[PDB]
């Protein structure tokens, strides 16, 4: 049951800190999702398909796998926007960080105070800087390609040695495990927040 | 046993997803609510037949085993002829190395994360930006054989990225990639 917390760290322009952040979150997001649950009364279940889908970054030399759902992908985008603001807009050392946390309801027969119970913590830190040249600025893309080509070597490395899930619910805990309100996916419940250090 | 079929399929998708991350083309698959049909695995791995064909040719109605490994070469051959191999995928088992393990759906189910794993990381090896440029001056080819892991061909400091791994009732399945990491004639 031990909460699993990674930490990522990525050096990227400005320009590039979306597409970073839409990489690893999407990753970590294909690996901590599942097809709808339709149950019967009996307790039975049937489960729904996942589609998937090739992202490549304009800003970066890369190319990620995410789940088919637009409201998932909407909703990270959504986030991921207001963190490069922020960023953008705090006026100091470039730094901050988003976390993406996987959490069950508290079931009654669980012995803690909190109503969310975090199963696993991914933390990615951004720094970003400033290139001077499009030289650079070229350069730039090839080496943060080939830097998130190792990042995302690493959540996989990661998740074969996160050896818990949650136990599969019944038709009455479902909600207490997974979003069930998206149409096409059905992600383990999280939540998405960013800090900005400096 | 529904243990040999799921790991058939799940031998038969590796080789979908594999081949499909080399074809050149975006892949794009549409989500179902309702389950589809003969997916497998509650992922959209859509079966290319010539592809299937060659996959089951190699297996030759075996499964992975001691000493006996599905292996899936991805190479570049030049338009002067030229060939250069670039990646060995390795689908492996242990024996009598197994788990005293669960209800069915659990095994499906990390078998399924194993093909998301495999998903993600077909996009991060050099050979993938390689076959998305391919088309004039090379082409990528795939070969699929069955039996012993020869990793010769991938030049000095090849890689080597492990996928995942699963454990079963019967051993322990394991999926890893050996990559060239310099282009080299």
């Amino acid at each position: 049951m031990n909460c699993r917390s990674e930490v990522l760290e990525v050096s990227v322009e400005g320009r590039q800190v979306e597409e970073a952040m839409l990489a690893v979150l999407h990753t970590v997001l294909l690996h901590r999702s599942t097809g709808k649950f339709h149950y019967k009364k009996e307790g039975t279940y049937s489960i729904g398909t996942v589609g998937t889908q090739d992202v490549d970054c304009d800003f970066i030399d890369f190319t990620y796998v995410r789940v088919s759902s637009e409201e998932l992908d909407r909703a990270l985008r959504k986030v991921v926007g207001e963190f490069k603001d922020a960023l953008r807009n705090s006026g100091g050392d470039g730094l901050g960080q988003m976390s993406l946390e996987f959490y069950q309801k508290k079931k009654s027969r669980w012995p803690f105070s909190d109503e969310c119970i975090p199963w696993e913590v991914w933390t990615v830190k951004v720094h970003v800087v400033a290139l001077a040249t499009e030289q650079e600025r070229q350069i730039c893309r090839e080496k943060v390609g080939e830097k998130l080509c190792e990042k995302i070597i690493n959540i996989v490395e990661v998740m074969n040695r996160h050896e818990y899930l949650p136990k599969m619910p019944t038709q009455s805990e479902v909600d207490n495990v997974f979003d069930t309100g998206l149409r096409d996916v059905q992600p383990y419940l999280y939540k998405i927040s960013f800090q900005i250090t400096d | 046993s529904d243990l040999d079929k799921f790991i058939k399929f799940f031998a038969l998708k590796t080789v979908q997803v594999i081949v499909q991350a080399r074809l050149g083309e975006k892949i794009c698959t549409r989500s179902s609510s309702s389950p589809t049909g003969s997916d497998w695995f509650n992922l959209a791995i859509k079966d290319i037949p010539e592809v299937t064909h060659e996959a089951k040719k190699a297996l030759a109605g075996q499964l992975p085993a001691v000493g006996r490994s599905m292996c899936v070469e991805i190479s570049l051959k030049t338009s002067e002829g030229d060939s250069m191999e670039l990646e060995i995928w390795c689908l492996e088992m242990n024996e009598k190395c197994d788990k005293e393990i669960k209800v069915s759906y659990t095994v499906y189910n990390r078998l399924s994360l194993l093909l998301k794993s495999l998903l993600a990381i077909t996009r991060v090896t050099p050979a993938y930006r390689l076959s998305r440029k391919q088309g004039h001056e090379y082409v990528i080819l795939y070969r699929i054989y069955f039996g012993e892991v020869q990793l010769s061909g991938l030049g000095e400091g090849f890689q080597t990225v492990r996928v995942g791994t699963v454990g079963t009732p019967v051993g322990t399945i394991t999926l890893s990639c050996a990559y060239r990491i310099n282009l080299a004639f």
